[PDB]
């Protein structure tokens, strides 16, 4: 019933081969004739009551992702906490040299 | 029998004598000249470095160097001009009260609770402030002392006595006695052949030191006299007292001349100085203040109010350039 | 203005060295050629006692030395031309002098005909009876005692206390007491 | 092992921070264009 | 615009990173994983509208994935995201502004209480060498907290460049805050040693109290800074749910708990000393003296909007505090300036 | 000039009753501290009472309270001692001592040797 | 003798306050120019600042 992606997916891919073959990866050029083929995945429903999360339609996206832009870095940011045996002997350390510090100055106080 | 009726005869005889040639006061004729205005002196130096409370200072004849006497044990010569300090000279006994600066610039002398006025010398052949002599015989700390020149100096102690002391020999050449109270400061005269003292008897005598006799006794002051200084002219002298009052006398008059008080001074004078010409009166006071009096019409002329502690002693040069007032602040300020 | 500048550091350096030792140092004046030193030291403090020598009776002039001295260790000869009344004014007038009012003073205290208060005085809650003390020399040792801080206390203007005892360890607590009051004190917090 | 955060009363002007970067952070976002809370249409 | 461009990267690195019951999905907005049989999934709100509040979190409803009466097919609630966003950017304004009057307000004072110190040199003492020494540190750390609020994390545009600059100002203010707090300490310490012990005055070398107050709080700052850029080189530096940041408050709490051991100390030494003769008030009053100048009203609340009311209120008037309780209200200084106006 | 100048004392009956006046001139008598101060034969200097400026803080030696009266005259500027009730050991040379600070509390050196603002003294002998 | 100190000071030949007045404000007023303490002395003259 919804045989209707390749009719902009393969646009999409003719209409790829403009821009360099391997900067279908670069996120900053190639993303506005994604967003395109977003308007088109969308834009051929609203006729029978089709949703926006479409199940049926992610595997042939997918596919068509696959067809041109395979074999890439993921570019992944990572924020990542200590591995909780590294984490708090540098947060004691300060607060032993801080009171090892003080005592040092009481004791030179005398002195 | 009894000898002290005829000493209040000769009381008497002398004060209807006083009072017989008082035609009018020195506030009745100093009418005619200008008033001297409001004396605005700022504080222009600040030699710090002491650590004690200061008792005396003595500007040398350089009007550049000067003494100062600290109970820290300590006596520090100061170049004025610069601030940097020229000797600093560890005493035996640290509680001075008094110091000297000799006219020759040679020789510096320090007293105090010691019954010693200890000479130091200068100008070494080697290049260190040595003790040159070690004036003793004395039963009273040393309140003042003054060089005579460089082998003779006056001292005044609280055993009620003066003397004249030879610095080679280290002997008493002349003992002044006749006050009944610790004998409390002493100014030499121009001339160096008469000096002044002022004890704690509310009076103050004119000495000959080469007669060695007193010859004059000066009353009014109602407590003990803690600071004397001569006229620039020699022939008058003016008291600072316990009563919050100075007061000034005349030498060829025999006679009180001028009362320089204001009712909400309630506070005993510490020190007291002359200016080059004699026209403002500068005294220290107990209260943390300076106050300047004209001598003449015997209104207060400018405050001075840098020091945070009383005024212990206060200094003019001999040229008149700068004053110099020491506190128990520990600080030493030059005025201008 | 070079071997000026030099000078003046060596003298600096020297006053510093000079100013650790002085302000590390206690001064005492003790009272009851001209002056006598007696240095001392106890748990490596450093003491520094004068005592009063070939100086006359009146003291109104040269006590005013002792202002800046931690105490004033005033002794009493509390074992005739009533010398205990004589004690009492002049403990009375240094209590009261306008530059003593800051310095402490350290009271050692070494038949009613000369004070009838003694018959109505009662041994007070402070006073302590000393093992093996009879009633009535221990209430006359008190009644001195409160004689001395009637006088003590009738004086509102003033940074200074009055430590009695009836020894050397007794002046270093008492010193060390009036250094903690005036910190304190610097600090605002008494 | 701690609670989310830091919780003691010294780090208020890094919380502060942090939620002035969170509310205020890149400039030039759209806004809500439909009805978000009570609608069924809201993704 | 920005928007729909994060929405497309978001894209990206979804079907980046999926293509390697209830199964994952795509609703438009956020990249879902793969739940379990009757467990709510949750997802932290993004950042995608200048609407919704991203320290909120969104969830799902698995059963399908729980088909929307009326709407017949997946839906997410996105409610908690915008209802209260409009009250939170109030309160952060709001608060932004009493840190920034606060602190310009501490600044004016200890600047006329730093010149006034300076100037008469009458006071110069160990005690008053310590003060300067707070002061100052009390002046550069909130210059540089008004300086890195105003800046960083409220124009975004000027850290938008992703530069090491606003992480080099991030260890520069850890390391001034960090100075504020040891010397508050160091104050303290030397207090006790003054009061409890039975130290001279202008007998101390000094030199300890330098190190303690300046050198001493870059440690702990290189330490952050190398555990950040280690592990959560982030944006800038600028989160604050990492707990990478107890590095630089651990030590400061623990100088807070070494200076309230003072102040107890302190207090039953001036109760002893009082005792000889009322005594809860003076004691108290002594008490909210010693409170500012030793930063004890930190660790007295530890660890809801009132109590971080009150908890920015007294950490940006305490400049202000420690300068007209130690300075303005000071006998010694009131005197003098009292003395000395009479000539200007 | 500091005179103070006594007045009164002589030989009198055990029990009897006289009283001492002491003439003040040369200083403020309003702004200066009075005392009383006696020397028996073969003693020193004993103090005996003094009195403030205001007149209202009152003072005696515990040997006397009771028995003498201490007052001043501040218009007159003298200085009264009602004596009553005397004794053989009063037997003294009373002197008006006044100490040399005004406006002062501590008042010091009445009772000293060689001690100036003070009078020459009465024989009171009883 | 306390008497022989008045007898020798009560043989002096003294002069009235008159003269000792004029003497002090004579000396008084022909040497303040001389004293740079009566009139501010400008930054040329002055060694202390």
């Amino acid at each position: 019933m919804l045989e209707r992606l390749p009719l902009c997916g393969k646009a999409f891919a003719d209409m790829m081969g403009k821009v360099d073959v391997w900067k279908w990866c670069n996120l900053s050029e190639f993303i506005v004739y994604y967003e395109s083929f977003t308007n088109c995945t969308e834009m051929e429903a609203n006729v029978v009551g089709c949703y926006w999360p479409n199940p049926l339609a992610q595997g042939f996206i997918t596919g068509i992702h696959r067809q041109f832009f395979s074999n890439c870095t993921v570019d992944r940011v990572h924020l990542e906490d200590p591995p909780d045996e590294v984490l708090i002997p540098l947060i004691v350390i300060p607060v032993v040299l801080t009171v090892a510090m003080a005592g040092l100055v009481v004791w030179r106080s005398k002195r | 029998d009894q000898l002290r009726q005829e000493a209040e005869q000769l009381k008497n005889q002398i004060r209807d004598a006083r009072k017989a040639c008082a035609d009018a006061t020195l506030s009745q004729i100093t009418n005619n000249i200008d008033p001297v205005g409001r004396i605005q002196m700022r504080t222009r130096r600040t030699l710090r470095g002491h650590l004690a409370k200061i008792y005396a200072m003595h500007w040398g004849t350089d009007s550049r160097l000067l003494v100062s006497a600290s109970q820290d044990g300590k006596l520090i010569i100061w170049d004025s001009y610069t601030t940097n300090k020229v000797h600093a000279i560890p005493l035996r006994s640290s509680w001075v009260m008094t110091c000297a600066y000799a006219p020759s610039g040679n020789y510096v002398a320090c007293g105090g609770l010691d019954n010693i006025c200890s000479i130091y010398n200068l100008k070494t052949r080697e290049g260190n402030v040595r003790v040159s002599r070690e004036l003793a015989g004395h039963t009273g700390y040393l309140s003042c002392c003054r060089f005579l020149d460089d082998n003779q100096i006056v001292t005044s102690s609280g055993d009620t006595t003066c003397a004249l002391w030879d610095i080679e020999t280290g002997q008493q050449t002349t003992t002044f006695t006749g006050h009944t109270g610790d004998v409390m400061s002493l100014s030499l005269a121009p001339d160096t052949r008469l000096f002044v003292s002022g004890a704690c008897d509310a009076s103050a005598k004119l000495w000959d030191v080469r007669e060695g006799m007193c010859r004059q006794t000066f009353t009014g002051h109602e407590s003990d006299i803690n600071a004397i200084c001569f006229f620039p002219n020699g022939n008058a002298f003016a008291t600072g007292s316990d009563d919050a009052t100075c007061r000034l006398f005349d030498l060829r008059a025999d006679q009180e001349l001028m009362t320089y008080s204001h009712d909400n001074i309630i506070c005993g004078i510490t020190s007291v100085s002359f200016s080059k010409s004699g026209r403002l009166l500068l005294a220290g006071y107990d209260d943390f203040n300076c106050n300047v009096w004209d001598a003449l019409k015997a209104d207060r002329a400018g405050v001075l109010a840098g020091h945070d502690n009383r005024v212990s002693c206060l200094g003019v040069t001999d040229d008149g350039m700068a004053v110099a007032t020491g506190s128990w602040d520990s600080f030493l300020k030059i005025w201008n | 203005e070079k071997a000026q500048r030099e000078a003046n550091k060596k003298i600096e350096k020297q006053l510093q060295k000079d100013k650790q030792v002085y302000r590390a140092t206690h001064r005492l004046l003790l009272l009851g050629s001209g002056i006598f030193e007696t240095k001392f030291q106890v748990d490596k403090v450093n003491f520094h006692m004068f005592d009063v020598g070939a100086q006359r009776d009146e003291r109104r002039k040269w006590i005013q030395c002792f202002n800046d001295v931690t105490a004033i260790i005033f002794v009493v000869a509390s074992s005739q031309t009533n010398r205990l009344q004589a004690a009492l004014k002049l403990f009375d007038s240094i209590w009261n002098n306008k530059w003593l009012r800051d310095t402490s003073v350290i009271l050692f205290l070494n038949i009613e005909d000369y004070f009838p208060e003694f018959a109505r005085y009662t041994t007070p809650e402070d006073a302590t009876p000393e093992p093996g003390e009879d009633p009535r020399v221990t209430r006359a040792k008190y009644f001195i005692r409160d004689e001395f801080l009637r006088i003590s206390t009738a004086s509102g203007d003033g940074r200074h206390y009055c430590y009695p005892h009836f020894n050397i360890r007794r002046v270093f607590n008492d010193c060390r007491d009036i250094i903690q009051r005036m910190h304190l004190r610097q600090y605002e917090l008494l | 092992l701690l609670r989310v955060g830091c919780v003691l009363g010294t780090c208020q002007v890094q919380n502060l921070s942090h939620r002035l970067w969170q509310l205020m952070g890149p400039a030039g976002r759209q806004d809500s264009a439909p009805v978000d809370p009570s609608s069924p249409h809201s993704y | 615009g920005v928007t729909r461009n994060k929405i497309m990267t978001a894209q990206y690195e979804c079907y980046q990173k999926i293509m390697q019951y209830c199964n994952r999905t795509w609703d438009g907005w956020l990249c879902w994983n793969d739940v379990a049989a009757g467990t709510e999934s949750m997802q932290l709100c993004p950042d995608y509208f200048q609407d919704f509040d991203p320290s909120e979190k969104v969830t799902k409803i698995c059963d399908n994935w729980f088909r929307h009466p009326a709407s017949n097919r997946t839906w997410t609630n996105y409610t908690q995201c915008n209802v209260n966003t409009h009250e939170k950017v109030k309160t952060a304004l709001n608060l932004f502004y009493l840190t920034i009057i606060g602190h310009g307000l501490s600044i004016a004072s200890l600047l006329i209480s730093l010149g006034i110190f300076f100037y008469f040199k009458s006071l110069s003492c160990q005690r008053i060498t310590l003060h300067k020494n707070l002061f100052f540190s009390f002046v550069c750390n909130s210059v540089v907290t008004i300086i890195h609020l105003t800046a960083v994390a409220n124009n975004q545009a000027l850290v938008a460049t992703n530069p090491v600059s606003c992480k080099v100002s991030q260890f520069i203010h850890l390391y001034l805050m960090g100075c504020n707090y040891f010397w508050m300490l160091c104050e303290g310490i030397y207090l006790h040693t003054l009061i409890v012990v039975a130290v001279f005055a202008e007998k101390q070398h000094l030199m300890w109290y330098y190190f303690l107050g300046w050198g001493f709080p870059l440690i702990p700052a290189c330490i952050h800074a190398i555990a950040r850029s280690l592990y959560y080189n982030d944006n800038c530096w600028i989160s604050s749910d990492t707990h990478l940041l107890y590095i630089i408050h651990g030590p400061i709490c623990a100088a807070l708990l070494v200076n309230l051991f003072f102040l107890l100390n302190i207090v039953r030494v001036l109760i002893t000393k009082l005792k000889v003769t009322n005594l809860y008030m003076k004691a108290v009053r002594a008490t909210l003296i010693l409170v500012p100048l030793l930063g004890i009203e930190f660790v007295l609340i530890p660890w809801e909007e009132v109590y971080d009311y009150i908890m920015h209120i007294l950490m940006h008037f305490q400049g202000l505090l420690v300068s007209t309780i130690f300075c303005f209200f000071n006998g010694e200084v009131q005197a003098i300036l009292r003395r000395n106006w009479n000539q200007y | 000039q500091v005179q103070l100048q006594e007045s009164g004392g002589g030989l009198v009956q055990p029990g009897g009753s006289l009283r001492l006046s002491c003439a003040a001139s040369g200083f403020t008598f309003s702004n200066y501290k009075m005392n009383w101060v006696r020397q028996a034969p073969g003693k020193g200097l004993e103090w005996v009472s003094d009195i403030s400026q205001s007149g209202a803080s009152i003072s005696y030696t515990g040997s006397v309270k009771g028995r003498f009266t201490i007052s001043r005259d501040n218009a007159k500027n003298t200085l009264y001692l009602q004596m009553n009730s005397l004794k053989p050991e009063d037997t003294a040379v009373y002197y008006c001592a006044r100490c040399p600070a005004p406006f002062t509390r501590d008042c010091f050196d009445v009772t000293s040797t060689t001690y100036a603002y003070r009078g020459q003294g009465t024989q009171v002998t009883v | 003798k306390l008497v022989e100190q008045l007898k020798m000071e009560a043989n002096i030949d003294r002069i009235k306050v008159s003269k000792a007045a004029a003497d002090l404000m004579a000396y008084c007023e022909a040497h303040a120019k001389e004293d740079p303490l009566l009139t501010p002395v400008p930054a040329s003259e002055n060694p202390f600042r």
